[PDB]
């Protein structure tokens, strides 16, 4: 038996988030509970001079 | 009283298919990186023998 052959090309330009110019915007955080969280809220309290 | 085979006969893995992989590792391989064609000792082909 004898065989034909075809060639694999595996080579790829990996990007990461963090090393982004972009992330600087960011605040990157991890939050493994994401799934059951519904709506996260902010409040402030401001007095005018 | 015949004499017949004992057992299934085997697969067997052509010499000449070595060759045309060497070819496809001539021309996709670096600059002098590939090394397997040229050897020491008695040549070997990988075979199930």
């Amino acid at each position: 038996f004898e065989a034909i052959f075809g060639t694999f090309c595996n080579r790829l330009e990996w990007v990461y988030f963090l090393t982004s110019g972009l992330a600087a915007a960011a605040h990157a955080i991890k939050f493994h509970d994401l799934n059951k969280l519904t709506t996260g809220k902010m409040l402030f309290h401001v007095q005018v001079p | 009283t015949v004499s017949a085979p004992a057992t299934y006969g085997n697969f067997v893995l052509s010499p000449e298919n070595a060759v045309t992989a060497i070819s496809y590792h001539s021309i996709l391989a670096d600059f002098n990186s590939y090394k397997a064609h040229l050897t020491s000792g008695q040549p070997h082909l990988p075979n199930d023998s």
